[PDB]
RNA sequence: ACGGGGAAUCAGGGUUCGAUUCCGGAGAGGGAGCCUGAGAAACGGCUACCACAUCCAAGGAAGGCAGCAGGCGCGCAAAUUACCCACUCCCGACCCGGGGAGGUAGUGACGAAAAAUAACAAUACAGGACUCUUUCGAGGCCCUGUAAUUGGAAUGAGUCCACUUUAAAUCCUUUAACGAGGAUCCAUUGGAGGGCAAGUCUGGUGCCAGCAGCCGCGGUAGCUCCAAUAGCGUAUAUU
């Protein structure tokens, strides 16, 4: 029995959660009211990333490219190399390996080439500072569970480079994370490539002063990446992070116009805009960041059976889509309750996500 | 009718060395 | 690993064919070995060795008297 | 040639420890 | 020395105790324990199930098919059904059975069928076993009677754990057993305890209680043949069961739910019973086979609804966008803020008790919640009786159903209903006489399932590679690989060859474990290519008879070959006036008699044949004759082909002879260079 | 106990046995194992090293 | 840490054990109180409190296995919910009734005693045993060996009648008829060795070594020696 879709939205959750479930998908109708009506090239790059990752896969593309279809295999880990798209960021292929790779025959060492850092998908410096430590509340660390980036790349030459490795496990650790806490520190990252170094300074000295008044201890790391490290393209950014009493982590991150397109950005500006975006996740803070929400509910339903909390704040579009995606697929409906947060005065109001996970292991891990 | 268990099922002997 | 206190420890299986009879993430007797000594070919600082699986003697596995319950 | 192997066998079992094939061994050296 | 003594005995104690914590997850009301009767053909099956139906109910049934719910004490009920000497229940109620009463015909002595099914058990997950022994009243209260309960004690105490209790019945009143043997046997029923089984726990199961034909009498009228909708009533066990899923039903089928409702349940405790007025019904048996029985969107009633109650041609993007910035300046905008920021026991012991505050949230946390509401959430909880809506089944089902006959719904989990390649760890069964052939049928019972496929046999090397083998190994594991349905590593699984008809000796051919699934098999078979020399000079020879083109040898350069007394060589260039000739050389000279091959490894495959078994689908008298598939020894006597073995293949003794060299030959020149008193001296 | 294991492996006695030459090159001679071409290699050393 | 009579080990002196069938003390889930009686601070007597816990129509009512059996003490586990007051003794109004006190059988080689699995003859054919010896050698014979054959005596494990036993029985002891040549009516446990292919892996000193070998081209219709012997091993702690 296989799924229907439409439409080109949402593809990546499409194939992933095909994939776990083993169920076949079919997709029609991919930007049929368009002068292109053809799949884009970085999402023919993401289909041929899940076919070296896979064992035993079927794809199927008409001539036109106007219908999809994908017969699921056996997830095969090992060494992998891909070209990722210079469209789209690495970050965007990142986001799907994280959610497939505990559950490889083989542990999975991938080098991924392309751009690291962009404006339209999320910097691998997030997913490092952020994503990697939420794994680990859910039992998947490891000594070779890291991410390193060998050379930045920015658009739209690109030129990056980027390495993954994640251990693989039997089956997935139930939590209860409803407790925010309080943030102790704030933790940064500026950076430049192809350009002068005082860029990242004329950008630390504009978030620190907005950043300083309500806590003391902050501190922004800078980095300068020479030569065929520094990419193609020139550019700079800035990624924020804070961390709380419990463990938590709040991430917000934004990158200057690329080369071709668009007015030049000052720097006093990224700096200052970034410490407000900061600020606004920690008005909808939760114990997920809002990137991070889809990533969570997926490993919680793929327990063993067990009753598992997260308080996240708003839910975003991208969330609100996931979770219908999760009952189609995986049968699985969770209980949504509210909380005010009246006079608490911690900022908005939160929502507590709770429900039972489905009997789920990992079928491809060999018994020896 | 009935299926008797054999003599090597009675006493499971199994792989114990020959003796004279 | 031990179930009382969790510690890691590495033991001698009694010979190769046994090891047939185990698998992983099985429930294992383990005994003390070496208090004598080492014999030639045997590797030092190997103080254990694995007596039964889920309760079976494994010489009574080995020599077909039993057979081991799932 | 059978009794001589047999006097050979009494010395492999005069040290046929491990901890004593390595006394030797750095005596020897 | 009373300190230590005392000390060191308790520690080994507490070493009886320890085992591998889980999460218990049984229900807080327990369904009815499933209690399983078999035995030899007359051995006294039925006899027994109406004493305890009449111990525990004080109540006689008539003509009992299919199984029983009754009430045995404040907390417990039990569900009996009787096993037949058919191989394929005896597979069926291993995989379901709680309890299990053995008989045994004491003045006959043990039979092969008390041994099959304590294997069946043994692979499927071993469940707690009483066994009762009958027949005592053929003895006369001698020795003879003491020794032949020692003797059958001790031997079932090998299959079962040592110090395990008998239950003997001496004989029959009114063609009844004794009330007071009956009663001591009830009540160890009563508080029997049971382990958490592996397969059991994962997998949600229902023992059907009653089965009714949901179709349009117009369909049935107009085509006989037509697949008809089937309602199935149960007690939900083992874990919880959504709204739509697939499940196996073992001798019909694989099939998906259409429809799931939770139902008031008959034969309750007499506790929940008095909460209900009723007027004296006192229901304590069910058996309806018998016949006995029967900020807009961040609001909570406003998300959950928008959620489960232009778009599509967009980016895809997992990035929420800022619809309504705030100032950030404002002194109440950072007013609101401020308050996020700072201004002696065993490793046993500990990790049970973190097994036990999981399991108490998860009874603990939909309890507030209505049942309605629950099964949203959660799904069907283990205890609850529940009516189940089967479409598309076969019409022979319904036609030729029999209540004797079980019943089971064992539900699939994820991936379970899709095929691959599955790697298994195999050991031929002590008992059976015959080795197993390789690209032979097999009937394979693994799981829910029992089907028939064709494995391939193999063995591990050390540095890795898998080898077909012609046979099973007679003594030694062995790997076993086919084409069939998925399923989970860790489980056990029994090999049968066939399952129609009645042979005396041992029929279980072979047991072990899953261990891997794939698309790939990657098993590899040896090939050797054979020469022969036909032109020697020292260490290079010329070969004939490998290759038969010039473009063979070009492609086989530099690769070893050997002789089959040993002596390894190399290839080196091919040759022209011969096609295939090519030239080697070698550690030493070759003699004409020798032989030389190339060692080279060819990858297999495997046919994807999988045939499941049918038995329910057959006529009421004709469900143990099931057949599919030949085996190469069966074909061979169908037809008249017989068996030519190749006289080069056999072995034959050798007979050799005593070798002679010649002496050494010395030249002429050398020898009358060499010194006077070194010289060969020969006088003539 | 390694002698236990050992003991109860070697009760079945039957070894290997060797294959002879095929019937239609049965008038070259005799298939010469390694034993058969050990005694034909040490006497061809020997003569070599007097020489 | 219930005490003693006592058990083990010692040349002795001592040392270590002694809940445990005889004597003395103490208690009856826990601390207190009390009736009757010659005798009790009694618990198979009573009253209240604390902790547990059964039935209920919700008002009330009934409890104490460290007696004999029997069940439980996370899921992992070891004597029968047996027969009798025939013996020994105790209680009563009593020669006569009662007694899980006791007795009788059943039940894990945990401990102690005895003790099978064979004995006796014959025939044929071969020429080599055996001891001491660090590969050399020295002694030595009224026999040895043969997975070689042959014969008709003896007997109990068991099967099955009848007595005997005993409260009734079982067991032991008697005893009629069956019951042995591969006497296959087939003893085990630990330790140490040998034997092998067109087989597999690893390392090298061309032809070697290590580890090991029911897996080979085809084909699927029961070797030896040592210690003990109905017994024999392992781990932890210790002397
Ligand atoms: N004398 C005696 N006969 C018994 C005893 N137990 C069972 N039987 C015999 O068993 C017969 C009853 O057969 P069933 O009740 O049908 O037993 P079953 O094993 O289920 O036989 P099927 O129904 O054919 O499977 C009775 O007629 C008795 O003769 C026993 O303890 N003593
Ligand atoms: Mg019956
Ligand atoms: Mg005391
Ligand atoms: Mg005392
Ligand atoms: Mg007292
Ligand atoms: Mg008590
Ligand atoms: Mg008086
Ligand atoms: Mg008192
Ligand atoms: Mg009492
Ligand atoms: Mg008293
Ligand atoms: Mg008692
Ligand atoms: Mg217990
Ligand atoms: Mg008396
Ligand atoms: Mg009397
Ligand atoms: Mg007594
Ligand atoms: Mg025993
Ligand atoms: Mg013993
Ligand atoms: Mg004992
Ligand atoms: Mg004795
Ligand atoms: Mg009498
Ligand atoms: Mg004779
Ligand atoms: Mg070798």
């Amino acid at each position: 029995h296989s799924l229907s879709y439409a439409g080109c939205n949402f593809l990546r959750q499409r194939l992933v959660l095909s994939t776990l479930s083993g169920r076949p998908v079919k997709i029609r109708k991919i930007r049929a009211r368009d002068d292109n009506p053809g799949l884009r090239d970085f999402e023919a790059s993401f289909i041929r990333l899940l076919d070296k990752i896979t064992n035993g896969s079927r794809i199927e593309i008409n001539q036109t490219g106007t219908t999809l279809y994908y017969q699921p295999g056996l997830l095969y880990g090992g060494s992998v190399e891909h070209d990722c798209s210079v469209l789209r960021g690495i970050g965007y292929y990142l986001e799907s390996l994280l959610c497939l790779a505990p559950f490889m025959k083989h542990p999975l060492k991938i080098v991924l080439r392309g751009v690291t850092n962009d404006q339209v998908d999320p910097s691998v410096d997030v997913l490092k500072a952020t994503a990697l430590p939420l794994l680990k509340q859910f039992g998947i660390d490891g000594e070779s569970f890291e991410l390193k980036i060998v050379r930045r790349g920015m658009p739209p030459g690109g030129g990056g480079e980027v390495v993954f490795s994640c251990p693989v496990r039997k089956v997935l650790k139930p939590i209860q994370l409803t407790d925010p806490g309080k943030i102790k520190r704030i933790r940064g990252m500026a950076y430049s490539v192809r350009v002068s170094p005082q860029m990242a300074n004329r950008i630390v000295d504009s978030a620190r002063s907005i950043l300083n008044k309500f806590i003391p201890d902050i501190y922004i790391y800078t980095d300068h990446m020479k030569g065929v490290n520094s990419g193609k393209s020139p550019g700079f950014g800035l990624s924020l992070v804070a961390e709380t009493t419990s463990g938590t982590f709040l991430s917000a991150e934004l990158a200057s116009n690329p080369q071709g397109q668009g007015a030049a950005v000052l720097p006093e500006d990224l700096g200052r805009n970034c410490a407000r975006l900061l600020l606004e996740e920690i008005y909808r803070g939760g114990c997920v960041d809002s990137t991070n929400q889809s990533l969570a509910l997926l490993l919680m339903t793929l327990g063993q059976q067990d009753v598992s909390k997260v308080l996240l704040g708003p839910l975003s579009p991208y969330t609100i889509e996931f979770l219908r995606h999760l009952k189609s697929f995986f049968q699985i409906m969770f209980k949504i309750e509210t909380k005010p947060c009246g006079e608490e005065l911690k900022g908005g109001d939160k929502v507590l996500m709770t429900c039972v996970g489905i009997g789920f292991s990992n079928l491809s891990k060999t018994l020896k | 009718a009935k299926r008797a268990i054999t003599y090597q099922i009675a006493k499971n002997r199994g792989l114990t060395p020959r003796r004279k | 690993q031990l179930i009382k206190n969790g510690k890691k420890i590495t033991a001698f299986v009694p010979n190769d064919g046994c090891l047939n009879f185990i698998e992983e993430n099985d429930e294992v007797l383990v005994a003390g070995f070496g208090r004598k000594g080492h014999a030639v070919g045997d590797i030092p600082g190997v103080r254990f060795k694995v007596v039964k699986v889920a309760n079976v003697s494994l010489l009574a596995l080995y020599k077909g008297k039993k057979e081991r319950p799932r | 040639k059978e009794h001589f192997r047999a006097k050979q066998k009494e010395e492999e079992e005069k040290l046929k420890r491990q901890k004593d094939l390595r006394k030797k061994l750095f005596r020897i050296q | 020395v009373r300190m230590a003594r005392s000390f060191h005995r308790t520690q080994d104690l507490k070493t009886k105790k320890h085992h591998i914590p889980v999460v218990d997850r049984t229900p807080l009301e327990p369904p009815p324990i499933v209690v399983v009767v078999m035995g030899p053909p007359k051995v006294g099956k039925s006899t027994l199930i109406q004493c305890l139906i009449r111990n525990f109910t004080r109540q006689k049934l008539t003509e009992i098919r299919g199984p029983v719910t009754i009430v045995s004490g404040k907390k417990r009920r039990l569900t009996i059904i009787e096993c037949g000497c058919d191989i394929n229940m005896m597979i069926d109620l291993a995989k379901v059975a709680d309890l299990v009463l053995m008989l045994i015909d004491a003045s006959f002595g043990f039979e092969m069928e008390t041994f099959e099914f304590l294997n069946i058990c043994q692979v499927h997950g071993f469940p707690k076993i009483m066994g009762v022994l009958t027949h005592l009243d053929s003895f006369k209260h001698n020795k003879q009677l003491k020794k032949t309960k020692k003797r059958l004690k001790h031997r079932f105490w090998t299959e079962v754990y040592p110090g395990a209790k008998l239950f003997y019945l001496s004989g029959m009143v009114h063609g009844e057993y004794q009330n007071q043997e009956i009663h001591n046997l009830g009540r160890f029923i009563t508080v029997m305890k049971f382990r958490p089984l592996t397969w059991q726990t994962s997998h949600p199961y229902i023992l059907a209680d009653r089965m009714e034909d949901l179709t349009n009498p117009e369909d049935i009228r107009t085509n006989i043949k037509c697949d008809r909708k089937v309602s199935l009533y149960g007690y939900l066990r083992g874990a919880h069961l959504k709204n739509k899923s697939q499940i196996h039903m073992p001798g019909v089928g694989d099939f998906a739910v259409s429809d799931i409702s939770f139902l008031p349940d008959p034969c309750a405790l007499p506790e929940q019973q008095k909460k209900r007025c009723l007027n004296e019904k006192e229901k304590l048996v069910y058996a309806p086979l018998s016949g006995v029985g029967g900020r807009q969107q961040q609001a909570a009633p406003n998300l959950r609804k928008l959620i489960y109650g232009h778009k599509a041609d967009s980016l895809d993007c997992s990035r929420f966008l800022v619809e309504a910035p705030h100032d950030w300046d404002l002194e109440e905008v950072m007013n609101s803020i401020r308050d996020c920021f700072v201004t002696e026991s065993t490793y046993f012991d500990d990790l049970k008790g973190e097994m036990q505050k999981q399991a108490q949230l998860n009874r603990a946390e939909f309890e507030d919640q209505d049942d309605e509401a629950r099964v949203q959430y959660e799904g069907f909880r283990p205890g609850m009786y529940v009516r189940i809506e089967i479409e598309n089944v076969p019409c022979e089902f319904v036609q030729n159903f029999d209540p004797h006959y079980p019943i089971i719904l064992g539900g699939l989990g994820n991936s379970e209903g899709n095929v691959g390649y599955v790697q298994m760890r195999l050991k031929k069964h002590r008992w059976y006489k015959k080795i197993l052939k390789s690209r032979d049928p097999i009937i394979f019972s693994v799981g829910w399932r029992r089907f028939q496929t064709i494995p391939l046999y193999y063995i591990e090397d050390h540095n890795g590679r898998q080898r077909l083998l012609k046979y099973t190994p007679q003594h030694m594991h062995c790997g076993a690989a086919f084409w069939g349905p998925i399923t989970p590593q860790g489980t056990g699984f029994l090999a049968i060859q066939s399952v129609s008809g009645i042979m005396p000796d041992f029929r279980i051919a072979a047991t072990g474990v899953v261990l891997d699934l794939d698309k790939s098999i990657k098993i590899v078979k040896k090939l050797k290519l054979t020469g022969f020399p036909y032109k020697i000079f020292k260490n290079t020879s010329f070969i004939k008879g490998m290759f038969n083109s010039a473009l063979e040898v070009a492609k086989f350069e530099g690769a070893v070959i050997r002789t089959v007394s040993g002596i390894r060589g190399q290839i080196k260039k091919a040759l022209r006036a011969p096609e295939g000739a090519f030239r080697a050389s070698f550690e030493d000279k070759l003699l004409m008699s020798d032989i030389v091959f190339m060692r080279t490894w060819y990858p297999v495959s495997i046919p994807a044949f999988y045939n499941p078994v049918t038995s329910l689908l057959k006529p009421v008298g004709e469900k143990d004759t099931w057949s599919g598939m030949r085996t190469t020894g069966q074909l061979r006597l169908a037809h008249g082909v017989r068996l030519k073995a190749n006289k080069d293949s056999l072995y034959k003794p050798i007979l050799r002879q005593k070798k002679h060299f010649n002496s050494l030959h010395i030249p002429k020149a050398l020898q009358k260079a060499l010194p006077f008193k070194n010289k060969p001296k020969t006088q003539a | 106990m390694a002698a236990a294991f050992r003991k109860a492996a070697k009760s079945r006695q039957r070894e290997h046995r060797e294959r002879s030459q095929p019937g239609f090159r049965k008038h070259l001679g005799l298939l010469e194992k390694k034993k058969d071409y050990k005694l034909r290699a040490d006497d061809y050393r020997k003569k070599q090293e007097y020489l």
